[PDB]
This record gives structure tokens, C-alpha cells and sequence, in this order.
């Protein structure tokens, strides 16, 4: 099933967001570079050969 | 007799690619030493798998 993405406008305090939502679900909330990065090495890399 | 001179020219072909064999043989004990130093077992054998 869908985990139920966003779509909005950037503006708000998104991070705030997935802070009270760990907090409702007491969840430990982290941040990540995904979105804007072009290469799979944050999003997949690769086989750990290189 | 001439059966044995062809016997003989036969075994020195055999000799001469064994060590044919022998030599392409260095040549992969060269080549898995120099992939194994870049990366251990041919990057682990996996892409010899």
C-alpha cells in the first residue's frame, strides 16, 4: 500500500513535521541527502567493489 | 619407423603446447595476482560467480 507522500509547497518546517510526527509515534526521526543528489550512492550505490 | 617419427613429431607438438598452456598459465597467475592486489579474489569472485 502507499506510506503517503507529501505535495506542497517547501515552505513549512517539514523537518518540525517529521520531528512530532516521531514524537506521535516515538519514532527516531533522521534526515538524509536524496532528492537533488544525481548519483546512486546516497539514494542506492553500487557493489561494494569500488 | 615412420609411425614412430610421427609419434616422436606428435609428442614434441604436445610439448611445445603444454608449455603453450604453461605460459598462458603465468600469463593468469599474473593477471588474478594483479586483480586480487586492486581488489582481493578478483573483487572476491563475485563476477567470477
Amino acid at each position: 500500500a502507499p506510506i503517503l507522500v507529501l505535495v506542497g509547497p517547501p515552505g513549512v518546517g517539514k523537518t518540525s513535521l517529521g520531528r512530532s510526527i516521531a514524537r506521535s509515534m516515538n519514532r527516531k526521526f533522521h534526515r538524509i541527502s536524496l532528492g537533488g543528489v544525481r548519483d546512486e550512492a546516497e539514494i542506492r550505490g553500487h557493489r561494494r567493489t569500488y | 619407423l615412420e609411425r614412430f617419427e610421427l609419434d616422436k613429431r606428435v609428442a614434441q607438438r604436445v610439448k611445445e603446447q603444454m608449455d603453450t598452456n604453461q605460459r598462458e598459465y603465468y600469463l593468469r597467475e599474473q593477471m588474478k595476482a594483479i586483480q586480487k592486489e586492486l581488489g582481493g579474489e578478483d573483487g572476491l569472485s563475485d563476477l567470477e560467480a
